[PDB]
């Protein structure tokens, strides 16, 4: 069972109340949107967790 | 590649001189944000005196 798979993920801390999360994304990509997925390699396995 | 590299913006302190003839700059002036952006506009006269 590997510890990387099964941790979960800092996506963003609360910003602490006032003032409220405002973000402004003038290029609307979808990666820049819905956030990237990326993959190590290890001895040329790609992986993903 | 499979992780890239969250390459986080950088200031810009340069001044942008773009170069074109009259028509090159029509199809570019119909872009609202092109004037905003571009606020002096060097005219070279095609005669001098």
């Amino acid at each position: 069972l590997d510890p990387a798979q099964w941790r979960p993920n800092l996506l963003t801390s609360s910003s602490s109340g006032t003032p409220p999360p405002i973000v402004y994304e003038p290029y609307a990509t979808a990666p820049r949107l819905f956030g990237r997925l990326d993959y190590l390699v290890d001895r040329g396995v790609w992986s993903t967790n | 590649a499979p992780a890239g590299l969250e390459v986080e913006p950088f200031p810009i302190q340069m001044q942008v001189i773009l170069v074109g003839t009259p028509e090159a700059f029509e199809g570019l002036e119909e872009d609202p944000a092109f004037s905003e952006l571009f606020r002096i506009r060097a005219e070279f006269s095609p005669t001098l005196p």
